[PDB]
């Protein structure tokens, strides 16, 4: 509930799905 | 999902599948926002022009699924609906305005590594993140392309599909279609000059458009897969329910009934 948006198998495990970097790069540039 | 890739396990622990009882078939996508609350598009349940009126016991929600077909025994949970709340001013007759629906599960679902709720955007997140050119992520078991020969021709994914698509300028969105688009909708995809492709397709509606916040590293649902004239057409966009705009309504529904 307060833990929403924090995925058990990535964020909680300090892991990055194969594509979340595109999301981050779009915030700055390319 | 057109121009997509298979999801990794747990990539979208909030994705919900809407399953039709008879005929045993997929209806739509949805999202988990609470242990007992599921968010989806209203046209998934109610769209009279194509003779659609689904009620509580007409369907069940499958949460935690990876594969479209396989019964994922012990991983997925199957929940039944206590009530459905469709927006009172959902305008199916005109532009699909306010295409949003809440669904209260009968018993609270238990979170696992595969089942986890998504966050809903606050005032600031909505302002900071929902800007043109920022990319969000759309997930679903919908068709891989508009049309595909009945022989082979792929057409349906084996597992959940994921793309990242850029939010597109409101003026460009309004010029893309002759449908009157509103504050309750936002559009996303690549422009034909951008030399890249992707879009949602049949079956992806009701699923979540999410963006990971660069400040708290949380995942926010900014959109519900709403409508699109086709799939991945050039110079066309997919339109999404702008969740923050209707969040006051989501709060009213849950503070009463939840
Ligand atoms: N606002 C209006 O009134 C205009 S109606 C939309 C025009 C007719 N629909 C369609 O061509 C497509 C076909 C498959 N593409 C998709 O699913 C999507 C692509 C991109 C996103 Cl994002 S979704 N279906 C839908 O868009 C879903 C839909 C829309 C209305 C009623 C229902 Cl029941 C379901
Ligand atoms: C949908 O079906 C229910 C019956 O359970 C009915 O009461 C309702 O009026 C129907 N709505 C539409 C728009 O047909
Ligand atoms: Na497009």
């Amino acid at each position: 509930e307060a833990d929403c948006g924090l995925r058990p198998l990535f964020e909680k495990k300090s892991l990055e799905d194969k594509t979340e970097r595109e999301l981050l790069e779009s915030y700055i540039d390319g | 999902i057109v121009e997509g890739s298979d999801a990794e396990i747990g990539m979208s622990p909030w994705q919900v599948m809407l399953f039709r009882k008879s005929p045993q078939e997929l209806l739509c996508g949805a999202s988990l926002i609470s242990d007992r609350w599921v968010l989806t598009a209203a046209h998934c349940l109610l769209y009279p022009p194509w003779d659609k009126n689904f009620t509580e016991n007409d369907l069940l929600v499958r949460i935690g699924k990876h594969s479209r077909t396989r019964y994922e025994r012990n991983i997925e949970k199957i929940s039944m609906l206590e009530k459905i709340y469709i927006h009172p001013r959902y305008n199916w007759r005109e532009n699909l305005d306010r295409d949003i629906a809440l669904m209260k599960l009968k018993k609270p679902v238990a979170f696992s590594d595969y089942i986890h709720p998504v966050c809903l955007p606050d005032r600031e997140t909505a302002a900071s993140l929902l800007q043109a050119g920022y990319k969000g992520r759309v997930t679903g078991w919908g068709n891989l392309k508009e049309t595909w020969t009945a022989n082979v021709g792929k057409g349906q994914p084996s597992v959940l599909q994921v793309v990242n698509l850029p939010i597109v300028e409101r003026p460009v969105c309004k010029d893309s279609t002759r449908i009157r688009i509103t504050d309750n909708m936002f559009c996303a995809g690549y422009k034909p000059d951008e030399g890249k492709r992707g879009d949602a397709c049949e079956g992806d509606s009701g699923g979540p458009f999410v963006m990971k916040s660069p400040f708290n590293n949380r995942w926010y649902q900014m959109g519900i897969v709403s409508w699109g004239e086709g799939c991945d057409r050039d110079g066309k966009y997919g339109f999404y329910t702008h969740v923050f705009r209707l969040k006051k309504w989501i709060q009213k529904v849950i503070d009463q009934f939840g």
